[PDB]
């Protein structure tokens, strides 16, 4: 006879139970990584907002220099 | 399925999930796991279905 029937050896181990991953990386690595992205901006925008600074005087005592003429 | 079993409930083993608050997600992670559990019995079915007539 024939008919729907497991196989001779049975069918495979099926997963049932819950599998999360577990990843990333721990609290610290990511408050030390921003931490140091804080200190290089604020690094970065104090050299950038001195040599502003600088910029402006230059501009101002031009306009100073022009302002008798005028 | 567990204290008045039907046709062939008390041959197969699975767990039943309770929750401990009453919150819906209580609920909710009890029909989860009972979506695993239902899993599982499908694979014991499948790894004991007998021949025969139906």
């Amino acid at each position: 006879v024939k008919q729907d029937m497991p196989p001779v050896g049975g069918y495979g181990p099926i997963d049932y139970k819950r599998n999360l991953p577990r990843r990333g990386l721990s609290g610290y690595s990511m408050f030390a990584v921003g931490i140091g992205a804080l200190l290089f901006g604020y690094w970065s925008m104090m050299r950038w907002n001195r040599e502003r600074r600088r910029l402006q005087i230059e501009d101002f005592e031009a306009r100073i220099a022009l302002m008798p003429l005028l | 399925r567990k204290t008045q079993p039907y046709d062939v409930y008390d041959q197969v083993e699975f767990d039943v999930p309770i929750g401990s608050r009453g919150d819906c997600y209580d609920r909710y992670l009890c029909r989860v796991e009972e979506m695993r559990q239902s899993i599982r019995i499908i694979s014991q079915c499948l790894n004991k279905m007998p021949p025969g007539e139906i």
